[PDB]
Formats: structure tokens, C-alpha cells, sequence
């Protein structure tokens, strides 16, 4: 058991003649103490006197209305007592007429009205007091304090903020609203000087709304572009809910269209002339939430260069190149630019590759090609790959070696040189002398012989006085190409080098002219010329003299007759120019 | 969404003149301006209920009458359906505060110019100066006021000193009373406000006026035991301004109601006769069980701010008849 003690103690008071007071006393205990007001001393009742007890077995509070001055103005007290023991606790209450009502003393300009939230909605009283010094506000619920402890909770209490001009504002803000809440509400006005009532204000309660607000909902969102570098478009955003909300445009946070004019629920987007990019946003607020949902406005300018420009497949003259579009939008289409490696003369151009594999043709064989590609599509040509160098190997010479031509060294020894053929087609691995003893012999039984890109060779262990049959060819590699002959020479002495500008013309009817330049030796017998009437002729030969030039006689007019040339020096013949004929008159 | 339901300043207006309603949010409530809360990113809406409880529609704008100029909406002029409650509200998107703002659309009185159940209200005394105003122009801001009276442009008497908003009667007369209609010119439109003068006689400086009874006379009321009792008090107060008269009884030094327990109570402050703005005002002393225990004494004191006054009368029986 325990004795009576104090969880709240009544505060003095000074109230105004036709008002309210309100004194309060609770207190615990061991049994349930009773509460007891006195005016001194004496369990006073009085039909302007209320006493309304606390829901819980605490204490009760003490209600004197209508004011009346200065009947009331005496000495109050609060008791509580148990058989265990006794409480008690002394207040002063004042009370004055309205003829001397303090400069600075509370008056209520505006008091709570009659308001009906439903179960389980937020509910808010409000109230209008002034005063100088600030009026403090609080409440009352059928006569009982409320009294919010924990400031956090169902039931909070709102704030005005005293700017230095005005009313006080004061509100009682309950979170989900209870039938426990239903009843007759009042507020109360404190300072230094005094304290007023406002009048009350039942609150009711209902159960449910008929239907309840709409937040705001994007009906038709604002849907993405692209578009040419300032050109139009029409770009409409509508928001639906109760209350409907507006729509104002946004670019992230600055506001498009202005406060002052806002349009409702439909506000449609003019464009006129993207440059550079932007992230439009689309803002619609009720007063149930704010929601937004952005566009992405771009424009774009030209395709990103391909990726990966590699070959799967080559051949002499084409090459089969493939590449990754690189790129992540839809392009048309794609062209090639290709030129010489190190020209500097302007690119080709190939319009119109619908794919990301292509074959070039109509290239030239074992010829050197630079290669960029570019993506295409109705903006304009982007950037190039980055570039790539191939070279076109070729597998085999196509022509046979040129200017094989030999002259002879020594009695046992020859010398053998050459030039590079017109199409060389490779890095020349070497060259092939067939050289043998017997020119008559399947080849693989000829003899073996072998030169490396040198041009030339010699060919020794040859026995004088018997013929050696001789062909070459030139090699890459990856084969070979083809072969040219003309030699089955003897090997005895040097011989002299084929004249050159050698040509021929019909001086007369039954004469003829001819023009020829002698080789660097000196030392010369004289020149061989075979001439035969036509092709079905005699091989004739004529003694001519070492010199420049030659007049042949003894012809037939209007007639057709070949010859053919073969230095001859006084210790070997030499090679035969190219075959030339000449007509008569 | 911290709704502050009604705010308490409203706006009332003829159907056919300009009216700017200023939200009440800034002016007051909240601690900033409008240029502020622009800046700071928060958006202001207006929503129109036509009552409690009608939902709230945000309120389609013109440009030419109903338009919203920067942190209020002006209307020009005025519609009949303009009437009701005008919601606004304030928004970051992590804050959400309204108030609504209440707006009465009335029409003149019959045969008026006025709406009688539209006007404000002044008081004034005679042989003294009053100084009726034009009040909440101040939007609409030392144009020309045309006062008429009843409604009706008149001559003045020399004693009107008409300055700007105002005007002064130096010396009040009983003519005075009546209904002074202020008229203005702006949008152009024609706005008109008009407040009733009510003249009361000057300032009493006496204490009141016994009648019955007398403050001298000792006056007595006869009874007899078991019978009920009725002493009414009777007096006169000059105008002591809205002072509710203080008249009461006494027992001794005992007060009246205390000492009952329903048997002896005073009554109800009767007004017998009120003329601006003196009273001649009742209250009885009512003794039901008449005990012996209720005899004697009893005065009725009355009082203002110029001293107090009591009489006193007797409560007594009458003997053997006359038999002596
Ligand atoms: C103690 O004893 C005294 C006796 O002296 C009682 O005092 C009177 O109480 C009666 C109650 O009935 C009052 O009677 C009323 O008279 C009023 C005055 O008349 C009006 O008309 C004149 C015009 O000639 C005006 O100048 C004047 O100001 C009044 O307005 C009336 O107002 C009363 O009400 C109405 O009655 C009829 C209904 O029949 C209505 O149709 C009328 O419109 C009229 O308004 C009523 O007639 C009387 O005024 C009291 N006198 C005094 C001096 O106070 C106490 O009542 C009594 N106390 C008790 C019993 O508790
Ligand atoms: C000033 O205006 C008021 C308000 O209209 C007038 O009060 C009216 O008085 C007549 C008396 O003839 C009554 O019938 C009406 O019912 C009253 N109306 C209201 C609203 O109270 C008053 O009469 C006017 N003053 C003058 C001198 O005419
Ligand atoms: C906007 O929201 C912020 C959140 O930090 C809050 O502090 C502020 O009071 C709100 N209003 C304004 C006008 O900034
Ligand atoms: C309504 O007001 C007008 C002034 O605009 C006035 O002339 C008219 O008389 C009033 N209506 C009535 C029924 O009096």
C-alpha cells in the first residue's frame, strides 16, 4: 500500500467576469484516493461550481461558470485522501470585470467551429487569440486536459510562427481520428495578465468517406525524341486525379512555364530549334503528392566510326574485309574510302553497304591499299575507323622473268644475268637456272642450280664443245611462276650484246635500208642477216661490214621478206634482235 | 498536407464591384514573402470549394475578370457565383500547407444601395466628435469619396470637415443617426462600403439613480409568513458604454445567491426602458417559504464607474387588525 501523492497540481489562475476558470487535480495511490474541493476547508458545492471526473479512477477537474466578480475571488484548495492517508494542495484563483481589462490581456478574435473527419483521417482544429505578452494556448476535450506529453504520437500540437503584427495562430492536429475523439472541444488563452475561454466546438467523427482523394497520375507521359538540328515538334503531357493537378514543364529545376500562369491538367510542348541536347520534365501536383516523369530530348549528327575493319578472306586482286558496325543506333548504310598506302592523292569512295561484311574487287594484284571505314545514315558521313594497312599477296608470279639474257666469261665458265620480271608479284624469294649437260633429259634430271633476289649467277664445270640446254623462271613464297627460254649456247669464247633501235625500212622498189647501233665491243667481225623471200624461204646469209649502216640491193618490188640478226664477233656469235619485216615498193 | 481550414479575415462585397483577395498564408501564418517562396521553389495553387463540405477544384482562370496576379487573385468585377471558399496552397514536395479564404458575393437591399446584412458598424455621442472612416481600401489606393446618406448625395452642414478617407462631425446632433454609404472609383468599377452611425447621449459621470427605493426614503414591504416575496429593485443608469449595468441586492454582508439553497433568489436583469443609451433597468429580490429567518433588511445596491449607491427597504408583517 501507498499513501496518496501528486502526478499533477492545480496552478493559480485569473480569469474574466462572465468566463471560465478551470482548476485541475490528479493523483495516485494506494487504494484509489477520492478527490475533495474545498473553499476553505469545507467540501464546497455549488450549482456554478462543476466537478467532471477523469475516465481512469485519477482525479477530477474543477469548472467555475459563468465567472462572477468578486464572489469567486477567495482562497481554493484540493484535497485527495485515502484511509492510508491525506493530501493536500493549496491555489489562488482571481477573477475581473471587464471595465479594467489589462493593455495586453488575451481576447479570442476567431475560436474553433464544428468539424467532421472521418475514422481513421487527419483532423485540425483551429484558433485565433491575441495578447501582449503571447498568449499561451491549450485545450480542453469534455471538460478534461489533454495534454500531449510525448509531442509524438496520434495527437501532436501545431505552432504559429509570431510574426511581429499578428493574431497567434494555434492548432490540435490528430493523426487517424477514433470515436474515443468524438466530443465537445475547447481552447484556452494564458499569459501573465490572465486567462479566456473561446467558445466551444462539438467534434463529430464519421466511420468512412463515400470515396477519398486521387493522387496525381500521369494519364499520357512525355515520350522521348530525336530530331534534326532545329526542326518541330509537338510534345503533349496530361495528368489526371482528384483534384485534377496542373502541368508545368520543367528543365530539372528551373520551372518552363510561369507561376503566374499555370496551366491545367493538358499542357502541350512547342519546339523550335534544338542545337544541343536536354532532359525535359513533366510535373504534375495535387494535393496529394507530387509526381514527375522526364523526356529525353537529343539531337544526334552522324553515325560512330566501325570497329574491327579485319579480313577473313584475300585473293590477288580482292580482299574480303568484315567490321562491327559499332554502333548502337540504326544507321543506313556504309562506304569505304581506300588509296595507296603513303598517297596522298584523294580517296575512293564506295557508296552504299547495307552490311557489316564486304568483298572490294576490281583491285590490281600484289598492289598496296588503305583502308578507313565510315557508317552513313540521312544526317551525314561520321568519322572513320581507325585505319588499317594490308598488303595483297599474291601466290605466284603471272609473267615469266624478262631480259634473261647471257654472255660468256671464261672456256669452262659462263655468265649468267638478269633482270626482274614486269610483275615480280611477292617479295622474290630467288630465281631458277636449269643447267645441264644433256639437253635432252626429263627436267627433274637436268641439274639444279639457285639464286636469291641477286640477279645473277654463274655456272661452271660446263665441258667445252657440247651443248647445255638453259630456262628460267622466278619464284615468291608461296609458288612459282612462269618460265622463258632461248638458250642451248656452247661454251668456248665471250660474245657480244644484240644490237638495240634496230629497225627497217623500203628504200626503193628493189632496195632496201637498214639502221642499226654496234654494241660496246669493239673488236668486231661483221654482222649476220638472214633473209628469206617471205616465210616459205631459203635461210641465205650476206657478209655485211662493221659499221653503222647498210644498203642491201637486189630485190623484188612489192614484196614481203623476213631477216633476222645475230652479232658475230671473231671469236663467238652473239644474240638475235626482235623480228622485223620489211615490204618493197 | 497541414490544412489551417478558414482563415479568419473574410471577404465580403456587392455583386458588381472589384475585389483583391490577398492569400492570408503570408500575411500572418507563415514567415516569408511571395518573391521568397518563388525562389526557394515552392509553387502556389489556388482550389475553390463552394462550401464545407464540397470538394475543391482547382479553379479555372481567365485573364481579364477572374485573374491571378502575383500572390493574390483579383476579380473584376465580382459574380454572383464568385461566392465561397477559396483554398491556397504552398509546396516543396516534402511540404504541403493551406488556408481557405472566405468570400461572400451579396446583393443590395431592396431599394438600396447597401446590403444590409453587409455593413460595419460605429457608434458616437452627442455634443461630440466622431470620425466615421472608409476602411479596407488600402488595395484600391486620395481619390474622390462621394458619402451619401440613406443612399442619397446631399448638402452638408457646415460642420463636416471632409479631408481624404475620412470625415468629422465636430459636434454630433440626434440628425446624425442613420446609414453612411462611402462610394469609390477604380478599375474602373464603382466599390462601395457603408457603416450605420448609432448616437448615444455623452459620457455619465454620476453615479446611478435609485427609484424604488428611494436612497433615502425607508421604505417598507409588507408580508406575512408562508407567503413568497417580491422587492423590485428599480433604477437608472446614464450611458456607461457597453458595461452591462451593475444592480444588485443584499443582506447584510451576506450576497444573496449564496446564502439560498432555492428558497430566496435574485431574478434576471429586466431592461425596462432603453433610449440611447440610458437604462431604467429591474431586478427583484424573490423569497419563496417566507421564514422569520428571511426578515429585515434587505438593500439594493447599484453602481458604476462614478461610485456606489444603495437604498434600503424593510421586510416586515402586519399585527392584530384594529383592535386596540
Ligand atoms: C415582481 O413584481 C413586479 C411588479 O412590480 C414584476 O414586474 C413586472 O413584471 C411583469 C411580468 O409580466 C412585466 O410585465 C410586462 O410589461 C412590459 C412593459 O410593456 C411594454 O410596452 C411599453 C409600451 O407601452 C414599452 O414602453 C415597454 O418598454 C414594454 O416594452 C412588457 O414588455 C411585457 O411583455 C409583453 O406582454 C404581452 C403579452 O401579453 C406582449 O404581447 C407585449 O408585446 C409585451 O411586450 C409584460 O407585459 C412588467 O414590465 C414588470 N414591471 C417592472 C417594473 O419590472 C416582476 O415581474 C415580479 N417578479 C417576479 C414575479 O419574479
Ligand atoms: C438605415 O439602414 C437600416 C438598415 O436597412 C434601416 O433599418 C430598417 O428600418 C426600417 C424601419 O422603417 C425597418 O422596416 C427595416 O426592417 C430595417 N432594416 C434593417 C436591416 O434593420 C434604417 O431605417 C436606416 N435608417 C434610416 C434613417 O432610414
Ligand atoms: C522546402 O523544403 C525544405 C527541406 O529541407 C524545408 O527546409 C523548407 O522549409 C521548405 N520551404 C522552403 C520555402 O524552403
Ligand atoms: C441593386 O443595386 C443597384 C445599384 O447597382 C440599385 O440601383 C438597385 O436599386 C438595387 N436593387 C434593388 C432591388 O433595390
Amino acid at each position: 500500500e501507498t499513501p496518496p501523492r501528486f502526478t499533477r497540481t492545480p496552478v493559480d489562475q485569473t480569469g474574466v467576469s462572465g468566463g471560465v476558470a478551470s482548476f485541475i487535480c490528479q493523483a495516485t495511490g494506494d487504494p484509489r484516493p477520492k478527490i475533495v474541493w474545498n473553499k476553505k476547508g469545507k467540501k464546497v458545492s455549488n450549482q456554478r461550481f462543476e466537478v467532471i471526473e477523469f475516465d481512469d479512477g485519477s482525479g477530477s477537474v474543477l469548472r467555475i461558470q459563468p465567472l462572477r466578480t468578486p464572489r469567486d475571488e477567495a482562497i481554493y484548495e484540493c484535497v485527495a485522501s485515502n484511509n492510508v492517508g491525506e493530501i493536500s494542495v493549496s491555489t489562488r484563483l482571481t477573477v475581473l470585470r471587464e471595465d479594467q481589462i489589462p493593455r495586453g490581456f488575451p481576447t479570442i478574435d476567431m475560436g474553433p467551429q464544428l468539424k467532421v473527419v472521418e475514422r481513421t483521417r487527419t483532423a485540425t482544429m483551429l484558433c485565433a487569440a491575441s495578447g501582449n505578452p503571447d498568449p499561451e494556448i491549450t485545450w480542453f476535450k469534455d471538460f478534461l486536459p489533454v495534454d500531449t506529453s510525448n509531442n509524438n504520437g496520434r495527437i501532436k500540437q501545431l505552432r504559429s510562427e509570431s510574426i511581429g503584427g499578428t493574431p497567434i495562430r494555434g492548432a490540435l492536429q490528430i493523426e487517424q481520428s477514433e470515436e474515443s475523439d468524438q466530443g465537445k472541444y475547447e481552447c484556452v488563452a494564458t499569459n501573465s495578465a490572465g486567462t479566456r475561454y473561446s467558445a466551444p466546438a462539438n467534434l463529430y467523427v464519421r466511420e468512412l468517406r463515400e470515396v477519398r482523394r486521387v493522387p496525381p497520375r500521369f494519364s499520357i507521359p512525355p515520350t522521348n525524341h530525336e530530331i534534326m538540328p532545329g526542326g518541330s515538334v509537338n510534345i503533349t503531357c496530361v495528368a489526371v486525379g482528384s483534384p485534377m493537378p496542373y502541368v508545368k514543364w520543367m528543365l530539372g529545376a528551373e520551372d518552363l512555364t510561369p507561376e503566374d500562369d499555370m496551366p491545367i491538367g493538358r499542357n502541350v510542348l512547342e519546339l523550335n530549334d534544338v542545337r544541343q541536347s536536354a532532359n525535359y520534365t513533366c510535373v504534375a501536383m495535387s494535393t496529394l503528392g507530387v509526381i514527375e516523369a522526364i523526356a529525353q530530348i537529343t539531337v544526334k549528327a552522324l553515325p560512330k566510326p566501325p570497329g574491327t575493319p579485319v579480313v577473313t578472306e584475300s585473293t590477288a586482286t580482292s580482299i574480303t574485309l568484315t567490321w562491327d558496325s559499332g554502333n548502337p543506333e540504326p544507321v543506313s548504310y556504309y562506304i569505304i574510302q581506300h588509296k595507296p598506302k603513303n598517297s596522298e592523292e584523294p580517296y575512293k569512295e564506295i557508296d552504299g553497304i547495307a552490311t557489316t561484311r564486304y568483298s572490294v574487287a576490281g583491285l590490281s594484284p600484289y598492289s598496296d591499299y588503305e583502308f578507313r571505314v565510315v557508317a552513313v545514315n540521312n544526317i551525314g558521313r561520321g568519322p572513320a575507323s581507325e585505319p588499317v594497312l594490308t598488303q595483297t599477296s599474291e601466290q605466284a608470279p603471272s609473267s615469266a622473268p624478262r631480259d634473261v639474257q647471257a654472255r660468256m666469261l671464261s672456256s669452262t665458265t659462263i655468265l649468267v644475268q638478269w633482270k626482274e620480271p614486269e610483275e615480280p608479284n611477292g617479295q622474290i624469294q630467288g630465281y631458277r637456272v636449269y643447267y645441264t649437260m644433256d639437253p635432252t633429259q626429263h627436267v627433274n634430271n637436268w641439274m639444279k642450280h639457285n639464286v636469291a633476289d641477286s640477279q645473277i649467277t654463274t655456272i661452271g664445270n660446263l665441258v667445252p664443245q657440247k651443248t647445255y640446254s638453259v630456262k628460267v623462271l622466278a619464284f615468291t613464297s608461296i609458288g612459282d611462276g612462269p618460265l622463258s627460254s632461248d638458250i642451248q649456247v656452247i661454251t668456248q669464247t665471250g660474245v657480244p650484246g644484240q644490237p638495240l633501235n634496230f629497225k627497217a625500212e623500203p628504200e626503193s622498189e628493189t632496195s632496201i635500208l637498214l639502221s642499226w647501233t654496234p654494241p660496246r665491243s669493239d673488236t668486231i667481225a661483221s654482222y649476220e642477216l638472214v633473209y628469206r623471200d617471205g616465210d616459205q624461204g631459203e635461210e641465205q646469209r650476206i657478209t655485211i661490214e662493221p659499221g653503222t649502216s647498210y644498203r642491201l640491193q637486189g630485190l623484188k618490188p612489192n614484196s614481203l621478206y623476213y631477216f633476222r640478226l645475230s652479232a658475230r664477233s671473231p671469236q663467238g656469235l652473239g644474240a638475235s634482235t626482235a623480228e622485223i619485216s620489211a615490204r618493197t615498193m | 498536407c497541414t490544412d489551417w481550414s478558414v482563415d479568419i479575415k473574410k471577404y465580403q462585397v456587392l455583386v458588381g464591384e472589384p475585389v483583391r483577395i490577398k492569400c492570408a498564408l503570408f500575411y500572418g501564418y507563415i514567415r516569408t514573402n511571395y518573391s521568397l517562396a518563388q525562389s526557394a521553389g515552392l509553387s502556389l495553387m489556388w482550389y475553390k470549394s463552394s462550401g464545407p463540405g464540397d470538394f475543391e477544384e482547382p479553379i479555372a482562370f481567365d485573364g481579364s475578370r477572374m485573374s491571378k496576379e502575383e500572390d493574390s487573385i483579383w476579380f473584376r468585377p465580382t459574380l454572383l457565383q464568385d461566392s465561397g471558399l477559396y483554398a491556397c496552397v504552398i509546396r516543396n514536395s516534402t511540404y504541403c500547407m493551406k488556408v481557405s479564404i472566405s468570400l461572400t458575393v451579396g446583393e443590395n437591399d431592396t431599394g438600396l444601395c447597401y446590403n444590409s446584412k453587409m455593413k460595419y458598424f460605429e457608434k458616437a455621442e452627442l455634443s461630440k466628435s466622431k470620425e466615421i472612416s472608409c476602411r479596407d481600401i488600402e488595395d484600391f489606393l486620395e481619390p474622390e469619396i462621394l458619402w451619401y446618406k440613406e443612399c442619397r448625395t446631399k448638402a452638408w452642414r457646415p460642420s463636416i470637415v471632409f479631408k481624404r478617407d475620412t470625415l468629422l462631425i465636430k459636434e454630433v446632433k440626434e440628425d446624425d443617426i442613420g446609414n453612411y454609404t462611402c462610394e469609390l472609383k477604380y478599375g474602373g468599377f464603382v466599390v462601395r462600403r457603408t457603416t450605420e452611425l448609432t448616437v448615444t447621449a455623452p459620457l455619465t459621470d454620476k453615479p446611478p439613480k435609485l427609484l424604488y427605493p428611494m436612497e433615502s426614503k425607508l421604505t417598507v414591504q409588507e408580508t406575512q409568513l408562508g407567503g413568497s416575496a417580491n422587492l423590485t429593485c428599480r433604477a437608472f443608469f446614464g450611458y456607461s458604454g457597453d458595461v452591462s449595468p451593475l444592480i444588485y441586492w443584499m443582506k447584510g454582508e451576506k450576497f444573496i445567491e449564496d446564502l439560498d439553497e432555492n428558497r430566496v433568489w435574485e431574478s434576471d436583469i429586466r431592461i425596462l426602458k432603453e433610449h440611447l443609451g440610458e437604462q431604467e433597468v429591474s431586478i427583484s429580490l424573490i423569497v419563496d417559504s417566507v421564514e422569520e429567518g428571511d426578515l429585515g433588511n434587505y438593500s439594493c445596491y447599484v453602481e458604476n464607474g462614478n461610485g456606489r449607491r444603495h437604498a434600503s427597504v424593510l421586510l416586515h408583517k402586519r399585527k392584530h387588525h384594529h383592535h386596540h
